[PDB]
């Protein structure tokens, strides 16, 4: 005389489609955890790094040089080069870089080149041990955006002799054979330099980005196609879109073939023939009311191929203006599914191979037996995989965001709640006996169990019930009412993987 | 509220409890556990009764057969 | 000893389709409400806005300038900006536009160009204050639509020395990095200005709307498609539909790199390739029987990306002939669903970025608790969404959609309505002795119950019955009849979702 309802592998959070109306294995609300292979985890720990370097960092891009693996890192006065062991200034002079004026960089022909909107580009080749100015460029000349490809090099967004302009985008030579181009000037007809502009919408050129064969170029509210033909025009210009653009800066990326892009309005994902919205029926009204206001620009976005994530980092409505980003959305392009999770105040990231330089031994083991840890075959450096590090421009710290379990020593806590369970029957009033958790790992949990009598009304809520995980096989608990809300809650010094639970009730209780 | 405490809740708290309940589950429109409290309640009365009825065995056999003729 | 029978998440009003034979998730007839995310809504509520500004506003066209956005209202003789503070005049002289006469307005290389039917065009330079007529302009010609594409400029529907020929497409020369076209003479071989006609059906072109990377050309009877070639003759020109045209200007939208297209006698959706119907068997016959027939060419066609709607907007047979459009049809392009809304006498409308410019604080707030509200986060200025504002041109108002929940102050009934329930017995009669609504928010509704003997026939109603939303389970009633029918009527002065119910019957009541 007892029945059992199971849930297997509930994923994904979905605020669009009310609680009362989602499918058993989905979550209504939750916060600081992760969806993978079906189950829920907690989300991953940022610890210290670099931490010998001075002067806040604005942006970070990794390289490999001499067979050694090597991170730029651009301040707001000057460049620095990091090893994992030492950080060595490798700036000219002084620049005048700031939070509205942006680095991009790149790799060309062997040099690594990289530019802000209010200097002229510097380079950097192999032979040298520091950068110089970029040769042959127009004096006078300032490109918002740089990039790279195939042979030549393009700028976008371009200001000259004081008068600026951000639909045109120039092309230097080919100059083929190494080196950097020659030439910048479009009005020599000997030469293959040429310049373009996309003027028929009132928005500006933001964004462009390589896709397969093609070079996508995103302005504020359409997207167009750049395509390398040869011959006697170089370069063929193709519309893609007139209804979507991009929001900002680093806001597309590329992965499988297609571009993830957050646009103004919707987050969307296109192979350049058809686009279609992801963000859609599932948090989409949540995610476009918690932007804030005056900090709507530092929102971008990250990849990570080896989890197959794109975490959305922006600034929510919870901090005062004139911070930094706080808050992101992480996307699974492989389930589908979509997970809310906290930031350390930072501003800029980026993914690419580190190593932490730490010693395993036996002697030099912080952290007890129940945090987080990995395999026994594993070391602190893992060539064969990336890792993702944030930067706070603001508090003057480097995160490296990954094995650790806590918060650079803080603990954090994850919660899962849903709500307005009824399993068919909206009359009859259920009893709810006992919880069945599965849970493998290390810690406590928290359960809490609540009734409503109305759908969307108030919920009367049950004392927090202690869970040890590993141990314990259920709850007891006795708790009449209507439709049913369960709420799990995580703290930290703990690995857990969760993936579903199962609830046992008794015989109904009357109809009032 | 008035009168807080009775003979009958000091000898014998289950009828109180048991017709609560049924009380109770009469109330939310609930037939098997009623039936089940009912019978609960009626089960704890008799069992009274009978304590006090026998409770001298002697003055059993009378107060029965009075006047026959 | 009581059935139940739960409707969830029904959506949409079909009229074409008896009401008998609907689904049980369909709507029979409804008024003022809004389907999304499998839910209905209320209606949204306009706010008086720009009420600072002189004189009418036939049409408007929001842009953004040196990083802030700004509204152009073209009204009946001179122009206006706003900036959501002030309105500054900025007309050159006296212009002769009218209802008859309508803007047409965008973007060119950064200069922002306006022309009517009635007037020699005009620019707005980003160096300049005021408006200037168009340079190199032909003497004595004038267009009714001029639009940009890629690097051109292109009039149709055009009249030159008092004889009109509405069959030409006429493109000027092409421009050099920036600037407007330096001539539009297309006699001359060594240009590449040119005109076209496209003249093999009596019907005139009306419109013009880009569609990925090729312009499309409406007629009144047969649609057009043009795309840029280059070489010695730059366009080629291609027949799509012959069938089919359009009812008037601004009545074809883009979405999702598709065109939704409001003809004669049809409302459809085309990708250049495969056309299809998207009104038919939900409100054709409904939609093609109420429009004025004296009024049939105000009907414009608006888009909220937002909400993925399509507004469609005309003027009812409820209205005296002379009045502006007064009636809505919201198609859902994400969920295939039709509502419908009533419109406070509007002209045109526009879709952008706007600052209303409202403080928050603590003592600046009318409007009590039970009135829309937003997220506690949230705002009222909230740059990362669009907002809908239309123009009353008659009552010299401008009305912004959105937050509020009144008819500026006014409240307004919302109305859903089915009937012929009989779950698949149409012999016996049913008892229905209570209805459970879900609803979830704040204030009063009204639910009658009514009974039909026969498919069709008369209906008896029932009193109305008050349901308090998030206090009261159900409603009692007792209700004899052969067929059910529902409605629900809403009033204003709160926010309320509504996804479903359920019937609570008693055993049948014999045959009769």
């Amino acid at each position: 005389a007892l029945e059992r309802q199971e849930v297997k592998n509930p994923t994904g959070i979905v605020t669009d489609i009310a609680p009362a109306d989602l499918p058993l294995e989905k979550w209504s609300f939750g916060n600081n955890v992760r969806f993978k292979n079906g189950k829920a985890q907690k989300a991953l720990g940022h610890t210290p790094i670099f931490d010998t370097a001075q002067a806040p960092i604005l942006d970070m891009f990794p390289f490999i040089r001499n067979n050694i693996p090597y991170w730029l890192l651009c301040g707001e006065q000057r460049m620095y080069l990091a090893d994992g062991t030492t950080v060595v200034d490798v700036s000219p002079g002084g620049h005048s870089a700031s939070v509205t004026s942006r680095w991009s960089s790149g790799s060309f022909n062997g040099v690594i080149f990289a530019n802000n909107p209010s200097n002229y580009p510097y380079v950097l080749m192999p032979q040298n041990s520091g950068f110089i100015p970029m040769p042959n460029w127009p004096a006078n000349t300032f490109a918002k955006r740089m990039k790279s490809f195939k042979n030549f090099m393009i700028a976008l967004n371009v200001t000259q002799n004081s008068v600026e302009m951000p639909q045109m985008v120039w092309w230097s030579t080919s100059a083929d054979a190494g080196g950097i181009p020659v030439s910048w000037d479009p009005t020599d007809p000997t030469k293959d330099a040429g310049q373009n502009t996309l003027a028929d919408t009132n928005g500006a050129i933001v964004d462009g980005v390589k896709l397969r064969d093609s070079f996508i170029i995103y302005k504020e509210d359409s997207v167009y196609s750049m395509r390398y033909i040869g011959g006697l025009f170089i370069f063929q210009f193709q519309q893609l879109f007139n209804d979507v653009g991009i929001l900002g800066p680093n806001c597309a990326i590329e992965f499988d073939g297609n571009h993830f892009v957050v646009g103004h309005g919707d987050v969307y994902v296109h192979n350049g023939v058809q686009k279609q919205s992801v963000i859609d029926a599932q948090v989409r009204k949540f995610f476009f009311s918690d932007i804030n206001p005056d900090n709507y620009q530092r929102t971008f976005v990250i990849a990570d191929h080896v989890n197959t994530e794109m975490w959305v980092c922006y600034s929510s409505t919870r901090s005062e203006p004139g911070k930094h980003c706080d808050r992101a959305i992480i996307w699974n392009w492989k389930e589908n599914t979509w997970s809310i999770r906290d930031l350390p105040n930072v501003l800029s990231g980026a993914y690419g191979i580190i190593d932490p330089k730490v010693s395993n031994l036996w002697d030099d083991d912080p952290n007890p037996w129940d945090t987080y840890t990995s395999v026994w075959g594993e070391g602190s450096y893992n060539p064969a995989k990336s890792s993702m590090i944030f930067s706070s421009f603001q508090d003057k710290k480097l995160f490296l965001f990954g094995n650790n379990s806590t918060f650079s020593g803080q603990n954090f806590v994850s919660t899962l709640e849903r709500s307005d369970i009824y399993l068919g029957d909206d009359r009859m009033m259920k009893t709810v006996s006992a919880i069945i958790p599965h849970i493998t790992g290390n810690g406590t949990c928290n359960i809490w169990v609540g009734n409503a009598q109305v759908q969307g009304s108030g919920i009367r809520w049950k004392g927090p019930y202690p869970y040890r995980i590993g141990q314990d096989y259920k709850i007891d608990t006795k708790h009449v009412g209507r439709y049913i809300a369960l709420k799990f809650d995580f703290s930290s010094e703990g690995d857990w993987y969760f993936n579903g639970y199962t609830i046992e009730m008794a015989p109904k209780a009357g109809m009032r | 509220l008035a009168n807080p405490t009775t003979w009958a809740l000091t000898k014998y708290p289950q009828i109180y409890l048991y017709g609560v309940l049924e009380q109770i589950y009469l109330y939310t429109m609930d037939e098997a556990r009623s039936q089940f409290w009912g019978q609960k309640l009626e089960r704890a009365v008799m069992e009274l009764q009978n304590e006090e009825n026998a409770a001298d065995f002697a003055s059993t056999r009378l107060a029965i057969k009075d006047i026959e003729r």
